[PDB]
RNA sequence: UUAAGUGAAUAAGGGCGCACGGUGGAUGCCUUGGCACUAGGAGCCGAUGAAGGACGGGACUAACACCGAUAUGCUUUGGGG
RNA sequence: AGUGAACCAGUACCGUGAGGGAAAGGUGAAAAGCACCCCGGAAGGGGAGUGAAAUAGAUCCUGAAACCGUGUGCCUACAAC
RNA sequence: GUAUGAGUAGCGAAAGACAGGUGAGAAUCCUGUCCACCGUAUGACUAAGGUUUCCUGGGGAAGGCUCGUCCGCCCAGGGUU
């Protein structure tokens, strides 16, 4: 593994990067996090294929608490809490394909530090 | 800890003033020759 | 008949001696692959020997030369330029200096 | 300790002779030609391995 | 072809000379101020408010000069064109 | 150098106070102080012009030395200077 | 005035991440969301002391221990019944 900070501190970050992600399918950010949060998203992906209570009540302490996501309306407000969104979105795009879905891109350094970004998306 | 220029108003114009400058024989003289030397304020 | 057009910019704000660095990489080089070289290196030095050396080219491309496509960098150098000078509050009373320094760069382009 | 001398004007470079700054692993692009960075997206182009990327 | 022997040249960088710039203001020349004196005038000012100052005065007003609620100026007598 | 002060100086600044106290002159004969184009966000620069002279362009007469660079004719990787 | 030390020591305790703006240029400005720190105080009012730092609109040469479209900085207007 890679640290970064102190424990706890890491595990915020962590359960920060891989909430947003989940509800942009694209992110702009350095080189280690980029590593650290595709293994962290890909294990917390086969969770939405299970789908039952247990892989419910296990995925619900990696996520950010509330965060909406709302493009919806019939004639209504549908709000989507970002793991509603895990568990009816995410999910059924994936049976068929198996492990392995995110897509790393080594795009070009920063101006004030020079710290090599890169780009991580989804298919 | 506490250093030393604690500044005030009445203190800075009851001992270094004009009037507690020209209340004495010595103040004048004071006075007199800071007003040879070509001073602008001769006492604050 | 002239070839070979100049420029330069004079008291830029950074080091002589970092973005004399920057420099070893360009000297000698055709000016195609000279923008790209520069391109690719990140440093404060970098972003600013482009806009010298674009100058030059605009320069010899608009007043007397032409094909840019013919080009390359023969003549380039750093000297120093005025120097402003400041003070710091050391520890225990005392101060000491420092220098904030200028460069002047001048870049030429030939034709062969 | 403190030094013991000024160092002359040849020690300086034959010190200084390890410090220099190499730019390396630079490709021609394939859909513009110009020169880019190996592994590395096109910035001008936009596009990878023959494909684009960059798009919205 | 074997064997023995001889053995030149290239510079990551450096030295010396030459040639050209950059920073820095010595030196050459110059005077808008000084220094020491000579001859002459003059050798006090103030309760009719002095020396020295603060505040103000201009189309624009930050400063220096001049001025003072008659305030970048009033009256008169000579000069000047 | 000559008054500390040739320039807005007993000022800037230091000390509660009495008190202590600097650095800073020079474009050309005349601003004629660079219209117009070009790169550049700007700064800066390249032509064209003013000019006897712009390497006299506002850091503005001459412009030395320490110090920092570019190019090159000769030498240097078994040597204790 | 300029070197050597040297592109070395340091950058003065405390948690940030993403999206979209803005713009020549963005980790460092604005907006949004989640997170996190103090809470007999890192909260509210006043006396000294400072003396226009307050507010509105512009700017980025110098200060800001980096950056900077930003500021207790620069420019202009205006506020203390
Ligand atoms: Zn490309």
């Amino acid at each position: 593994r890679k640290l970064g900070r102190t424990s706890s501190q890491r595990k915020a970050m962590l359960r920060d990067i891989t909430t947003d992600l989940i509800i942009n399918e694209r992110i702009v950010t350095t080189e280690a996090r980029a590593k650290e949060v595709r293994s962290t998203v890909e294990k917390m992906i086969t969770l939405g294929k299970r789908g039952d209570l247990h892989a419910r009540r296990q995925a619900a302490t990696f996520v950010r608490n509330e965060v909406a996501s709302v493009r919806e309306e019939d004639e209504s407000i549908v709000v989507e809490s970002a793991l509603q969104k895990l568990f009816n979105d995410l999910g059924p795009r994936f049976a068929e394909r198996q492990g392995g879905y995110t897509r790393i891109l080594k795009t070009e350094p920063r101006r004030g530090d020079a710290a090599p970004m890169v780009v991580i998306e989804f298919v | 800890m506490k250093r030393t220029y604690q500044p005030n108003k009445r203190k800075r114009q009851k001992v270094h003033g004009f009037r507690k400058r020209m209340s004495t024989k010595n103040g004048r003289r004071v006075l007199a020759s800071r007003r040879r030397k070509g001073r602008k304020v001769i006492s604050a | 008949q002239i070839t070979s057009a100049k420029a330069t910019a004079k008291t830029v704000r950074t080091s002589p001696r970092k973005a004399r660095l920057v420099i070893d990489l360009i000297r000698g080089k055709s000016v195609a692959d000279a923008i790209s070289i520069l391109k690719f290196t990140p440093n404060k030095s970098a972003g600013i020997i482009e806009k010298v050396l674009m100058s030059a080219v605009a320069n010899a491309e608009n007043n007397f030369d032409l094909d840019v496509e013919s080009l390359v960098v023969s003549e380039a150098f750093v000297n120093e330029g005025p120097t402003m000078k400041r003070f710091r509050p050391r520890a225990k009373g005392s101060a000491s200096p420092i220098n904030k320094r200028t460069s002047h760069i001048t870049v030429v382009v030939t034709e062969k | 300790a403190v030094p013991a001398r000024r160092t002359s004007k040849a020690k300086k470079a034959k010190r200084r002779t390890h410090y220099k700054l190499t730019i390396k692993g630079l490709n021609a692009c394939s859909n513009c030609g110009e020169m880019k960075k190996s592994h590395h997206v096109c910035p001008a182009c936009g596009h990878y391995d023959g494909k684009d990327v960059m798009s919205k």
